[PDB]
């Protein structure tokens, strides 16, 4: 154990699409969304 | 200029009720037409309805 080293270095290799790629990856883990019963408030 | 020949073109009288006006018109011999008072009907205003979960009352802008 030691406190000398900084351990938050993975964000140095994040690209323009990292957040949305993670969202695409997370898409398969989610529960089915609720529905209001119509396609939009204008329907 | 705009010219007129009837002396009553600017005559407007004010009354508290419809019955007072009718009585005044009758005692002066004037034929009259009475139109009933128009009041706006009471309305149901709900601010929260602007953000409805499943209704069309949801607004798209503020």
């Amino acid at each position: 154990f030691d406190n000398s080293t900084y351990r938050n270095l993975q964000h140095h290799e994040y690209s323009t699409y990292t957040f949305l790629d993670l969202n695409v990856e997370l898409s398969k883990f989610r529960m089915p969304q609720p529905s209001s019963g119509r396609q939009s408030p204008r329907h | 200029w705009s010219s007129t020949a009837d002396p009553l073109s600017n005559l407007v009288l004010t009354f508290s009720t419809k019955e007072d006006a009718v009585a005044f018109a009758e005692k002066n011999g004037w034929s009259f037409d009475v139109e009933e008072r128009k009041v706006p009907k009471p309305k149901s205003k709900s601010y929260g309805a602007n953000f409805s979960w499943n209704k069309r009352t949801r607004v798209s802008t503020k």
